[PDB]
């Protein structure tokens, strides 16, 4: 099977270089050429370049030529994009992909936050009902940077699920998730929301309890 | 560069109808082309290659079409699953440039919100914080009004809201509103109001607490 592997997080300060990984396996390395694309919060696609694994050729967008440089290491079937003198208009999420045969695949993207704001871990609460199918929620306050990843016991609890977009209030996010299901299920049976926010090394779980 | 145009940045149709998506290119690209679908929140993925060729897995109900500068995504059989983003790309010359992308929005019958109001977690009154979270889900269409009230009196101040895509289930809105304050000014008040309004009914949906419940 080819899959293609990139940390999910990065934050840097403006100015700073960073090197963006993505770990091949299931096929040749060598036999098939690298592409990278850059996608900007609620913006579209911009091809950034391709690389030759097998001898290191490059063509780049012209756009990036004074701030992408792509290589590749061979031993350990890895490519790399390093990127300098990073700004805000640098933070996006960026994807690695290969075609093989008639599929494509793609890595699931490396969101790069390029800001002098500090990595804050976000508080995590339960919410209950007020004192024929019952509605919780967990609140996720607080965090920085983006990505939170939130389930509900630990993925098996899918239907019925709202998690709702981050909103940015004074350089902090915050967001929230709803589940529905019905009185008989809760709260007979557990169920808790997993939160994850690795930038802050972050992973907590809140049963949510009855009042 | 080699510009591709998708004109519609969004386009409206109906579940089981057949809607089309255009790009233009800026120069002649053959049918080097290629179309790509993107889920909110994932990675794209290659729908089209070559203009009119499914990469393998692809439903059939995508289909290709064009060369040289006008291009066409073609969607059978519209379904709620298909609300995503669709992009065109040419791979013809370097460098490879995308279409701005086109936002699929299906039109479908009325639905009433349900709406269930959170008092703050005892853990989070703790800490000093008091948010009071409202969830506004399920709900068609997208226009709704969300007000809060404290004490019988309207609040504004301190609200955020937050808006789910169209869902790719049953292609209904979804939204949450969040009213946060101190625990002092939490503490200072009994009653909590989040009042919907929607084409749905005549009539607000109120869902309140008292804070000494
Ligand atoms: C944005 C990156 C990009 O442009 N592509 C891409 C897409 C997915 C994953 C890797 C790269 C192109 C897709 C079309 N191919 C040519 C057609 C083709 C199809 C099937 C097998 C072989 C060739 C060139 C690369």
């Amino acid at each position: 099977q080819v899959q293609l592997q990139q940390p999910g997080t990065d934050l840097v300060k403006p100015g700073a270089s960073v090197k963006l990984s993505c770990k091949a396996s299931g096929y040749t390395f060598t036999s098939y050429w690298m592409h990278w694309v850059k996608q900007r919060p609620g913006q579209g696609l911009e091809w950034i370049g391709n690389i030759d694994p097998n001898n290191g050729g490059t063509n780049q967008n012209e756009k990036f030529k004074n701030k992408a440089t792509l290589t590749v290491d061979k031993s350990s079937s890895t490519a790399y994009m390093h990127l300098s003198s990073l700004t805000s208009e640098d933070s996006a999420v960026y994807y690695c992909a290969i075609e093989v045969g008639y599929y494509d695949y793609w890595g699931q993207g490396t969101t790069l936050t390029v800001s002098s704001a500090k990595t804050t871990a976000p508080s995590v609460y339960p919410l209950a009902p007020v004192c024929s199918s019952v509605t919780l929620g967990c609140l996720v306050k607080g965090y920085f940077p983006e990505p939170v990843t939130l389930t509900w016991n630990s993925g098996s609890l899918s239907s019925g699920v709202h998690t709702f977009p981050a909103v940015l209030q004074s350089d902090l996010y915050t967001l929230s998730s709803s589940v529905t299901v019905t009185s008989s299920t809760w709260p007979s049976q557990s169920i808790t929301c997993n939160v994850a926010h690795p930038a802050s090394s972050t992973k907590v779980d809140k049963k949510i309890e009855p009042r | 560069d080699i510009v591709m145009t998708q004109s519609q940045k969004f386009m409206s149709t109906s579940v089981g109808d057949r809607v089309s998506v255009t790009c233009k290119a800026s120069q002649n690209v053959g049918t080097n082309v290629a179309w790509y679908q993107q889920k909110p929140g994932q990675s794209p993925k290659a729908l089209i290659y070559s203009a009119s060729y499914r990469y393998s897995g692809v439903p059939d109900r995508f289909t290709g079409s064009g060369s040289g500068t006008d291009f066409t995504l073609t969607i059978s059989d519209v379904q709620s699953e298909d609300l995503t983003e669709y992009f065109c790309e040419q791979y013809n010359s370097y460098p490879y440039t995308f279409g701005g992308g086109t936002k699929l929005e299906i039109k479908r019958a009325d639905a009433a919100p349900t709406v269930s109001i959170f008092p703050p977690s005892s853990e989070q009154l703790t800490s000093g914080g008091a948010s009071v979270v409202c969830f506004l889900n399920n709900f068609y269409p997208k226009d709704i009004n969300v007000k809060w009230k404290i004490d019988g009196s309207e609040r504004q101040n301190g609200v955020l809201n937050s808006w789910t895509d169209q869902d790719s289930k049953d292609s209904t809105y979804s939204m949450s509103s969040t009213l946060t304050l101190t625990k002092d000014e939490y503490e200072r008040h009994n009653s909590y109001t989040c009042e919907a309004t929607h084409k749905t009914s005549t009539s607000p949906i109120v869902k309140s607490f008292n804070r000494n419940e």
